């Protein structure tokens, strides 16, 4: 909601995403990947060279992706609070329909001959 | 048995007595006894070992009881968690009538074979009970499609009792 702001202080309310979140894990999973493409292009042994350049690549990948995925739960959470704050506001727009069960309901039949 | 009777009738059976005609020996007669001792003796206490074995391990299996659950005239449409349970009860009770007609099918072509050149007459009343079947039966699920339903048994359904209404009305 605040203007030009990453994660506005309304967004303390919300749980964080969890360490072993899975989308965090394939955030993870594609910083080994970039690590790997690194050596590669600069002919290394791509499993074993540069360990330190290979968990830097994990490990800034993961912290980034820690706060786009809490501002994207955050960003969702806001417009579901949205959405059902402004049907509480317009009661008339979205009425409460009156459910007929299928005993009631004309459903014409067409016959696979 | 093994089999209800009930079920699956067979009329009492009637074999003549022998009664030969002939000085000459029954080679049938002597084939049996040989099948008798070669044959069923051997194989009769080969089983009756297994049963022997059967009986020291003796344990259940059970036919499992479905209770009923509300059908699909009962739910609210679009209630997805009522109109699972009725959908597949529906399909429960469609494969339970596909084996009863498979029954009523099975006494018939028996009935046919057992009375020989009598048939015709003779089963008139297996004729009558499968042609009673087949037709609750094409009522209740032909013409539906391979994507079949609860939802579209009752439509066709409403369309059969609707014209019904209507004949009626003609009367
Ligand atoms: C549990 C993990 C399951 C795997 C999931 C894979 C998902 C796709 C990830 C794409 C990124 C792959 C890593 C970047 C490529 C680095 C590997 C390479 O370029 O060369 C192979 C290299 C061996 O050759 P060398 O250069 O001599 O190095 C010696 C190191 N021992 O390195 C090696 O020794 C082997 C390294 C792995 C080889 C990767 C081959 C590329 C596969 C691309 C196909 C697309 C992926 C499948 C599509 C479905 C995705 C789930
Ligand atoms: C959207 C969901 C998915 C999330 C996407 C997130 C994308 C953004 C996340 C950041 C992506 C870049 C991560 C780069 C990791 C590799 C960095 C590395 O290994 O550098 C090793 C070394 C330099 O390390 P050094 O700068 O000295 O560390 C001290 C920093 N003060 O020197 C080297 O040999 C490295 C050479 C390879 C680097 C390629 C060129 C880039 C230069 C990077 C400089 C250092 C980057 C430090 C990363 C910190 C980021 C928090
Ligand atoms: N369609 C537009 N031009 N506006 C628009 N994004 N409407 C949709 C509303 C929306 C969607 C996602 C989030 I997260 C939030 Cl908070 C609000």
């Amino acid at each position: 909601r605040a203007t030009f702001q990453f994660l506005p202080d309304e967004a303390r309310s919300l749980p964080p995403p969890k360490l072993t979140d899975p989308r965090l894990a394939f955030v993870g999973f594609l910083g080994y990947c970039s690590g790997l493409i690194d050596n590669a292009i600069r002919r290394r042994p791509v499993l074993l060279a540069g360990l330190h350049r290979q968990l830097l690549y994990i490990t800034s990948f993961v912290f980034v992706g820690y706060y786009l995925l809490k501002r994207q739960d955050y960003m969702y959470a806001v417009r579901d609070h949205d959405m059902f704050s402004y049907i509480k506001s317009h009661p008339e727009d979205f009425p409460e329909k009156d459910k007929k069960t299928y005993g009631e309901v004309f459903e014409e039949f067409h016959p696979v001959r | 048995d093994s089999w209800d009777k009930d079920v699956y009738p067979e009329p009492p059976r009637r074999t003549p007595a022998p009664s030969p005609q002939t000085s000459l020996p029954n080679p049938i007669t002597y084939l049996t006894k040989a099948f008798d001792l070669l044959v069923d003796r051997p194989v009769t206490l080969v089983r009756e070992f297994i049963e022997r074995q059967h009986a020291k391990n003796k344990y259940y299996y059970y036919h499992r009881e479905f209770r009923r659950v509300p059908d699909i005239t009962e739910c609210q449409e679009k209630d997805v968690l009522c109109m699972f349970e009725a959908e597949m009860q529906w399909r429960r009770d469609y494969k339970v009538d596909q084996e009863i007609v498979n029954i009523i099918q099975e006494r018939l072509k028996a009935c046919q074979q057992r009375e020989g050149e009598s048939h015709r007459q003779n089963c008139a009343k297996e004729l009558e009970q499968f042609t009673q079947v087949v037709k609750a039966y094409q009522d209740r699920y032909h013409d539906l499609g391979a994507h079949y339903s609860a939802r579209k048994c009752l439509a066709k359904q409403k369309q059969r009792m609707l014209a019904e209404r209507k004949a009626a009305k003609e009367a």
